[PDB]
């Protein structure tokens, strides 16, 4: 869809223009639905391999966990990129076609009639 | 009709392809095949494609002996098919046969042709250059350029050949 | 919780929900523009770059 | 195999792709789908039995006539374009024909006459590579030429896989016939909205090779061909049940699992453009899928079918196989959903 | 457009259908593979050498090369499939239909 | 995905066989190099759907 | 992990370690052929590996602890009980026959694997290519059914055909007198019901099957009662050998590394060993498995991984 | 076969029977010839003249469809002097369907395919009048 | 690294030549000073015309005639 945009500055994750959007916290909720998916690839790589699976390898679902926080954080950046792209896209273009978006003359419902329909 | 030259030479090779085909049997699908292909490099060639003519000459007379090869050593029935043996090979022969020369005839009466595109029926005679290319033909110049432009090009081709070679070693192993 | 707090928060989140509401109507008016016109920043697709052609002197003159 | 020749070969497959993905001319996406065949041939001939000569013979014959389509519809954008570009195609003829060669690349109904033999001959891992790296190639050249698809065309390979590969599944009691009827189908939902929004087509793409590694992972790690040898698995390993329960359940599009998330945006971009019957069959068409998907974890799972003695053996011993990236393929393929507008990330 | 394009067309549609109705012989279908590359040759080397766009003339020796790299390889495929079998029949590989 | 390396890392793989208005050997002109030229630099930038 | 195709990529060739002495050898016999110490003899002088035979609890004794592992567990069956009662409704005999089957198929697993990553040859006894023909006397004397002869041909079929035969193997005539003399004079009270057709048989299946079929695929050395007794006897006579015959020759660090890759992986070897063919002797039900295999999660050391069981005593289990 | 469901719909209903007869006769021989060609295609006859009246039985039995499904489609719209209403077709699908009934010499077949050839028959009358478009074109 | 020459050269004397002559034809060509003559020589052919330009005005190597003194000299091809 936006294929244009992204051609002038092509394979960059993340461009020079990324960085002037607020960056996701390090409480971010999504982030911590994908501490809470490394937790469970964790948990689920001491279960298929017959390990005890809240106590074997501390450092394993930590490193888990690391992983997938440290993926995910990108991620989340590059999807709050491209929705600010998104909306900064969209709004310009309406403030360059003023004759293609009128400004409706926002009536009262005094003056609209609805068909009323009675439940009888 | 003289200058209908590529024309009658692309006549003969529409008459190979439906000789090999209809599939009578490999040995005379290696003559139908030699026969399109050597008339290929008489279509291709009266254009100014010498060596590359030449070339689809050349490696398809290599492809054949290997074709005749193989087909002479694992694909071999005791009766082989000339053309008229079987008549499911022959009956689709003379329909190929008929129809090419009845597409001739509606090419060499009404001049325009559309089978979906649209054809002349004029010889291609009126679609050369009325210009010079020095001492030089072009294509041989472009074919040059394989190594001088064609980095990339001639870096694939060559791992696609290695890898080739090294993938038919390991089919051709048995275990 | 106060009647004024479960009011008022019924408010703002009336106001960003209406704001989302236009806006994604706004979203599909203008998807529609743009596909219809081609003269937005989006669905701009690919063409060839002019930076190729070679602008020197050629063999022959008539090109 | 000799383990060197075999990463070559699979660092050729590789390459082979990422020519496709990242070249701008014609003949490098021929040759890059010259090279992916060439050397996916001996991944499917890996353990040299005669049921692999016959799946290798039908691939090359189906994958060769693909190729000879592309490069009839690469010389007829020749003619009526007189370039080279990996751009729109200039004619409907040729992207009739690139379309066709495209179809038949993917396996989409009716050209889906070679999947389900060539992935029940082949091995595991063959079978993992066949259904999902090669469906990125053509993918790819699907998504860089939808300004020229003819609309009707490809509308009639998708919903006409969808259905044919809902069908085919139904009857199968074998593991990989059945991830290859679930592909056709699958392939018919991606091609489905490719025209209307491509992004939506490149998330279904990653998501069912997220779930389809899971799948042949499952199968790769418990070493199960058939739904009878599945069925032990209890006795054998019974958190694989589990796993296999809920990527079965992903992968007919329940939620709140991650199969769900494909389907519904793919309604999500159907009905904007004025089409509400098609996503609807659609969505009544998953339901098949979804059926022989709920016979599987009805063999394994849900029920216990009778094991036999041998395995009080094989309790013995841990699963030493090289199980990679199993729990993260589980949980990218299970819980992903509340993560949904992630999808901006291939636009 | 012009003459000959015609009954070059019509050599890969020949080469095509030879090749997409079988006659349970598979070399005789290799053959046809060999054809419909044959005609992909001389359609795409008729088109270059009338634009006398003269830097894509290696394109079809590119061309030819890919078509033996992969007709080798059909060769290859032959002989695994004749010597499980006596012959190479295409009703011997009928053993994937369980 | 049109993963674009040859933009991303400056290398010039195949971006000199793509059109008829290239450099080429010896400065060869084509047959259409003029109407080409036209057309790359009548349908640069603008996009498919105003170029067409 | 210790072996994959890395360490074979990093210079391991497994011929740099295949010298002359490199013989997996497997004496075969009778029950009472004087053979079972002899191959400890063949161990002793040669210095190879003696392999004990592989009765039920050769899993029992490779993993864990080592101790014998109640009968419910494994097997489940009997060795005494099918002395006892050879015609049972229950089918000890081919439940016995199949897990007696699994366990020489593991011995024979352990063994390529110390052969191929030790260099030091492996001796055997009664190896999984001379198990077949107890099968046989079990179906000359109406013990099991056709249809457990099937299964367990349709086992052995999807099982033997990815290994290699043995390099010597020894076989030794006693006739079945003097086998039921030495039966008698051990006094175990479940050997002595054994009946004399059953042992004839044993020796026709040995004489007639086995060894038509091994001597061009490995080396006979057939010895007789009193010539079994001396060591050096068979020893010199397996160490002055000519090996020509054998697919043993026909193998180079490819073949034997993916040999090496299926025999490291355990549950690789023993996949097909229980196939879901449904035969009543072998089919053990959802609640009886589901009730052992909970009892197997409760025995000591068996609940987890081998390095991962605090009730042994197990050291950093969360750090590993 | 796009211009022969044009020259079907071309024709404003309740005017002229014959001809919209015929048109649907034609698209449903063009459907048989269709389901004969993957017939002979996908399983393969024993005698040629086994697969020409296998042919010819499944043409005559789409077309047959075709002809009473407009047929009673057309009349019903006459009859009734209601053109625009979807229960012309219903009664047409209907009619179908115990025509492909008695062609396949079976009761239960014929009434299930009375009840869902009139539920496709409807949709495809509600489909002509609100413009309901199935391949849709991408708009926004 | 004699001894297996040595070794080699009894027993596969033909690859021994074979691999001398391509390490050789490999490394050899940057070791010669001639390759810059080859590369002067392969683009001193005229195989087109010498377009010549607009006089704007200023141009100080370029010349007016063939026999002006400014522009390129092929007076080393002659020499070498
Ligand atoms: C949590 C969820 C994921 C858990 C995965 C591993 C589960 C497991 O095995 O646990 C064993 C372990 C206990 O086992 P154990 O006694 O030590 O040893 C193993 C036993 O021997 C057990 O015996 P066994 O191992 O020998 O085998 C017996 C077998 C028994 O198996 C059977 O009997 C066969 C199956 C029976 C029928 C099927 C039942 C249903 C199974 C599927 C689940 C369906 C519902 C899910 C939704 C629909 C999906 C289709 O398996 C089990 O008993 C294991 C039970 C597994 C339950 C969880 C399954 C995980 C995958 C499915 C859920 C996730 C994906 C879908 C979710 C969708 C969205 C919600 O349980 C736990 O550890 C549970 C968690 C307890 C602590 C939680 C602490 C939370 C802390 C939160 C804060 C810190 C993180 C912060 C993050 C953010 C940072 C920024
Ligand atoms: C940029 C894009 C990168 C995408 C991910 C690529 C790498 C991960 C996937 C490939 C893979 O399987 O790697 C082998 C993999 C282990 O293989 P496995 O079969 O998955 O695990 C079996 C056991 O872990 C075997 O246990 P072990 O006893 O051998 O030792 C445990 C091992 C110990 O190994 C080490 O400590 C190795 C340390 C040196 C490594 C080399 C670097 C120097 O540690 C682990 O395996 C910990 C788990 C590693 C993380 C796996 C998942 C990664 C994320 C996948 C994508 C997530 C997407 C989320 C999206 C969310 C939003 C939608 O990881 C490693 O060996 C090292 C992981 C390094 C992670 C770096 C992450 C940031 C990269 C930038
Ligand atoms: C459709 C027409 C039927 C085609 C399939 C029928 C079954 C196969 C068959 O013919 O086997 C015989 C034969 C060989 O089979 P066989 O070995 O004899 O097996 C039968 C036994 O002998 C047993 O002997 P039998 O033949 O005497 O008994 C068969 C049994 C006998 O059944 C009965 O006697 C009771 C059936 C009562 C009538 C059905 C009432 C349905 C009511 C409408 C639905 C509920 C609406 C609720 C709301 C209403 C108000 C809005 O009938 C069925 O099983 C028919 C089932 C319904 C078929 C259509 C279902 C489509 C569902 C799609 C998803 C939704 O196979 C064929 O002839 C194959 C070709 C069939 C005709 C070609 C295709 C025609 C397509 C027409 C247009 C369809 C448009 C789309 C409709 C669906 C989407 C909306
Ligand atoms: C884990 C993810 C690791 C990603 C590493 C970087 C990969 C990369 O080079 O991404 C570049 C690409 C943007 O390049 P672009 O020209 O927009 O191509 C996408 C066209 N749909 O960016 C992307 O395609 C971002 C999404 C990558 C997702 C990969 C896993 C799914
Ligand atoms: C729109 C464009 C998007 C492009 C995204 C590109 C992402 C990377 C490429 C993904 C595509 C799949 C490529 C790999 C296919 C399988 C390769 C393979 O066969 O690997 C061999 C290996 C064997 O393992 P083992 O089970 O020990 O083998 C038994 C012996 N046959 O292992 C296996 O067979 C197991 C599977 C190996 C690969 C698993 C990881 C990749 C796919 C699952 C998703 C994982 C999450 C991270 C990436 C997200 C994006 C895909
Ligand atoms: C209109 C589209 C079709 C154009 C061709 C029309 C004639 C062919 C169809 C007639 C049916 C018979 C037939 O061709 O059968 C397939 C035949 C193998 O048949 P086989 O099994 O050997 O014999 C027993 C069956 N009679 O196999 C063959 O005959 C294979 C060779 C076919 C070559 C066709 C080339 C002619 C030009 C076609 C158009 C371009
Ligand atoms: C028992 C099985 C399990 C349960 C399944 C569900 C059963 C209940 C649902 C269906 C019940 C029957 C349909 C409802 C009838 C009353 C309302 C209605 O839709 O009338 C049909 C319509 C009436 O005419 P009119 O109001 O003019 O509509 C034209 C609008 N443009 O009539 C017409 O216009 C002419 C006839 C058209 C076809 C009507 C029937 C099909 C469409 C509705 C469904
Ligand atoms: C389960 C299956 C459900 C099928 C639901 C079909 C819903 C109706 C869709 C067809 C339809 O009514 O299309 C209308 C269209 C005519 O509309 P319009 O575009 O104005 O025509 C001018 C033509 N250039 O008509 C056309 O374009 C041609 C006619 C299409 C007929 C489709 C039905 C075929 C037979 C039943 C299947
Ligand atoms: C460096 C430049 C690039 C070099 C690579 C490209 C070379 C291009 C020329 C064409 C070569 C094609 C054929 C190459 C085959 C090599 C492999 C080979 O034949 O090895 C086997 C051979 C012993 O033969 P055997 O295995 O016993 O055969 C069975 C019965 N005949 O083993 C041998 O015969 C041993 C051969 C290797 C040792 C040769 C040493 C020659 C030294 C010459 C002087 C130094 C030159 C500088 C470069 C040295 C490079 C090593
Ligand atoms: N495959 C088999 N079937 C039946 N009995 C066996 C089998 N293998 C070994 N035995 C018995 O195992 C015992 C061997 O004990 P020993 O020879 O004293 O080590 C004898 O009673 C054999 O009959």
């Amino acid at each position: 869809m936006m294929t244009g945009r992204q051609a002038r500055a092509p394979l960059q994750f993340l461009p020079d223009e990324a960085r002037s959007l607020p960056p996701p916290k390090l409480t971010d909720p999504r982030l911590a639905y994908i501490g809470f998916l490394g937790y469970c690839s964790g948990l689920i790589d001491n279960a298929i391999r017959r390990r005890p699976v809240l106590s074997a390898g501390l450092h394993r679902q930590f490193l888990y966990i690391t992983s997938f926080v440290f993926v995910g954080y990108y991620l989340l950046k590059r999807q709050d990129y491209m929705y600010a792209v998104r909306d900064h896209d969209m709004f310009s273009y309406i403030k360059s076609h003023p004759e293609d978006f009128p400004e409706k003359d926002k009536k009262t419902y005094r003056e609209v009639f609805e068909e009323f329909h009675p439940v009888r | 009709m003289m200058t209908y030259i590529v024309f009658i030479l692309s006549i003969i090779f529409v008459m190979g392809f439906v000789g090999f085909s209809s599939k009578p049997s490999p040995i005379y699908g290696g003559l139908g095949l030699i026969v399109s292909g050597g008339v290929g490099c008489g279509i291709v060639l009266n254009f100014g494609g010498s060596f590359l003519g030449l070339m689809v000459f050349l490696i398809y007379l290599g492809g054949m002996m290997v074709v005749f090869g193989y087909t002479t050593a694992m694909a071999t029935e005791q009766y082989p098919e000339v053309w008229v043996s079987n008549k499911v090979v022959l009956g689709t022969f003379i329909t190929g046969l008929l129809m090419e020369f009845l597409m001739v005839y509606y090419v060499l009466k009404d001049k325009e042709v559309e089978i979906v595109f649209k054809f002349n029926g004029m010889g291609d005679w009126v679609i050369y250059d009325t210009g010079d290319s020095g001492f030089f033909s072009e294509e041989a110049m472009g074919i040059a350029a394989l190594y001088s432009y064609g980095t990339w090009l001639v870096i694939v081709t060559g791992w696609s050949l290695l890898i080739g070679v090294v993938v038919i070693m390991e089919i051709t192993r048995g275990n | 919780d106060a009647p004024e707090k479960n009011y008022e928060r019924t408010m703002a989140i009336l106001q960003i929900e209406s704001e989302k509401a236009e806006l994604r109507l706004k979203e599909l008016e203008v998807r529609r523009l743009m596909r219809a016109k081609g003269d937005g920043p989006w669905f701009q697709y690919p063409t060839i770059d002019k930076a190729l052609i070679d602008h020197s002197p050629k063999a022959t003159p008539d090109n | 195999m000799n383990p060197i020749i075999l990463i070559i070969i699979l660092m050729t497959v590789m390459l082979g792709t990422i020519i496709v993905m990242i070249s701008t001319h014609w003949l490098l996406i021929w040759i890059g789908f010259e090279m992916n065949m060439l050397a996916i041939i001996p991944i499917m001939m890996k353990k040299h039995n005669p049921r692999a000569t016959e799946a290798s013979t039908k691939y090359f014959l189906t994958q060769s006539t693909a190729s000879m389509l592309l490069m009839m519809a690469i010389i007829i954008n020749l003619m009526f374009s007189g370039q080279w570009t990996v751009m729109k195609l200039f004619n409907p003829m040729a992207s009739m024909l690139m379309t066709m060669a495209l179809a038949m690349k993917l396996g989409m109904a009716p050209f889906h006459f070679w999947v389900p033999e060539v992935t029940q001959g082949i091995p595991l891992s063959s079978g993992l590579i066949l259904l999902t790296w090669q469906k990125l190639a053509p993918m790819s050249v699907l998504y860089q030429i939808l300004p020229s698809i003819n609309l009707d065309l490809i509308l009639t390979l998708s919903i006409l896989s969808i259905t044919i590969g809902g069908w085919g599944g139904l009857n199968q009691t074998q593991l990989r016939k059945i991830m290859a009827y679930s592909s056709i189908a699958h392939m018919g939902w991606m091609t489905a909205v490719l025209l209307y929004n491509p992004t939506m087509t490149l998330l279904n793409l990653i998501i069912y090779i997220i779930m389809t590694s899971t799948m042949f992972t499952l199968f790769m790690a418990n070493s199960t061909t058939t739904t009878l040898s599945l069925s032990h698995t209890w006795n054998k390993a019974p958190i694989m049940t589990i796993l296999v329960l809920i990527t079965l359940l992903s992968m007919g599009g329940l939620p709140p699992l991650s199969g769900f998330m494909p389907k519904w945006m793919i309604i999500q971009e159907m009905t904007k453009n004025d089409s509400i019957i098609l996503p609807t069959l659609m969505a009544i068409t998953a339901l098949l899928n979804l059926y022989f998907y709920m016979r599987l974890t009805y063999s394994t799972a849900l029920t216990m079918f009778p094991s036999t003695n041998n395995m009080k053996m094989k309790w013995q011993f841990p699963t030493t196989k090289r199980m990679t990236l199993l729990p993260t393929m589980t949980v990218l393929s299970t819980m992903l959903l509340p993560l949904t507008p992630i999808l901006s990330i291939l636009e | 457009m012009s003459l000959v394009y015609m009954n070059i067309m019509m050599a890969f549609t020949v080469s095509l259908t030879g090749l997409l109705m079988y006659r349970s012989h598979l070399m005789s279908s290799l053959l046809c593979l060999e054809g419909m590359m044959l005609s992909l040759f001389i359609l795409a080397t008729l088109m270059i050498l009338n634009s006398h766009f003269t830097l894509a003339s290696m394109m079809p020796i590119i061309l030819l090369v890919f078509a033996a790299c992969e007709a080798a390889l059909g060769l290859s495929l032959l002989v695994m499939v004749s010597n499980t079998y006596g012959t190479d029949y295409v009703q011997n590989l009928n053993l994937l239909q369980c | 995905p049109f993963f674009d390396v040859q933009k991303k890392l400056g290398v010039d793989l195949d971006h000199w066989m793509t059109i008829q208005s290239a450099e080429q050997p010896h400065r060869i002109p084509a047959r259409c190099h003029a109407f080409e030229k036209e057309w790359i630099e009548c349908a640069h930038g603008i996009g498919s759907i105003r170029a067409e | 992990l210790q072996y994959g195709p890395l360490a074979y990529i990093l210079g391991e060739k497994t011929t740099k370690k295949m010298t002359e002495n490199s013989k997996l050898i497997t004496v075969d016999g009778n029950i009472c052929s004087g053979k079972s110490k002899l191959a400890k003899e063949v161990a002793e002088k040669l210095g190879l590996k003696h392999f004990p035979e592989a009765g039920i609890h050769y899993a029992d004794s490779t993993t864990g602890d080592g101790k014998p592992l109640p009968v419910r567990f494994s097997g489940n069956c009997s060795l005494e009980k099918f002395y006892d009662d050879p015609k049972s409704n229950d089918g000890n005999s081919y439940r016995l026959q199949a897990w007696l089957y699994a366990s020489r198929l593991l011995q024979y697993a352990d063994a390529l694997e110390h052969l191929l990553s030790t260099g030091q040859g492996v001796v055997l006894e009664r190896s999984i290519y001379s198990d077949f023909v107890f099968l046989e006397a079990m179906y000359r004397q109406g013990f099991i059914r056709k249809q457990c002869v099937d299964h367990y041909n349709q086992v052995k079929k999807v099982t033997v055909c990815e290994y290699l035969p043995p390099h010597v193997v020894i076989y030794v005539d006693v006739p079945v007198s003097e086998v039921q003399s030495r039966i008698q004079k051990k006094g175990n009270p479940h050997e002595m019901k054994i009946t004399s057709a059953y042992l004839q048989d044993i020796e026709n299946v040995y004489k007639g099957t086995f060894l038509p079929e091994m001597s061009e695929k490995c080396e006979v050395l057939q010895y007789s009662a009193w010539e079994a007794e001396d060591a050096e006897k068979v020893v010199e006579d397996i160490q002055y050998l000519k090996y020509d015959k054998g697919p043993w020759l026909d193998q180079d660090d490819r073949k034997l590394h993916n040999l090496r890759m299926l025999v490291q992986d355990k549950l690789e070897v023993l996949n097909y060993t229980s196939i879901p063919v449904f035969l009543p002797e072998v089919t053990i039900g959802a609640h009886q498995s589901d009730r052992v295999f909970q009892e197997f999660t409760e025995l000591p050391g068996r609940k987890y991984r081998a390095g991962y069981n605090e009730d042994v005593g197990d050291k950093w289990i969360w750090l590993k | 076969a796009k211009t022969l469901l044009h020259q079907y719909w071309d024709i404003p209903e309740g005017t002229e029977c014959h001809r919209k007869t015929y048109a649907a006769t034609s698209i449903g021989g063009a459907s048989g010839l269709v389901v004969s060609a993957y017939s002979v295609a996908l399983k393969t006859p024993t005698s040629f003249l086994e697969g020409v009246a296998r042919t010819g039985r499944y043409t005559f039995t789409a077309a047959a469809i075709g002809a009473i499904f407009g047929l009673t489609s057309c009349i019903s719209a006459q009859v009734r002097e209601k053109p625009d209403d979807p229960l012309n077709y219903l009664i047409g699908g209907c009619a179908g369907g115990l025509t492909l009934g008695a062609r396949t010499r079976s009761y239960g077949i014929g009434a299930a395919a009375c009840a869902y050839m009139g539920l496709t028959a409807a949709l495809v009358k509600m489909g002509q009048l609100e413009g309901w478009k199935v391949f849709a074109e991408p708009k926004v | 690294v004699a001894a297996f020459l040595k070794n080699v050269w009894a027993k596969e004397p033909v690859l021994v030549a074979s691999f001398a002559i391509a390490g050789l034809a490999v490394i050899l060509p940057t070791l010669s000073p001639y390759t810059k003559y080859s590369l002067m020589i392969n683009r001193a052919t005229p195989y087109n015309y010498p377009v010549p330009l607009r006089d704007d005005g200023n141009m100080p190597d370029v010349p007016s005639h063939p026999q002006d003194p400014q522009g390129p000299s092929l007076e080393w091809l002659k020499r070498l």
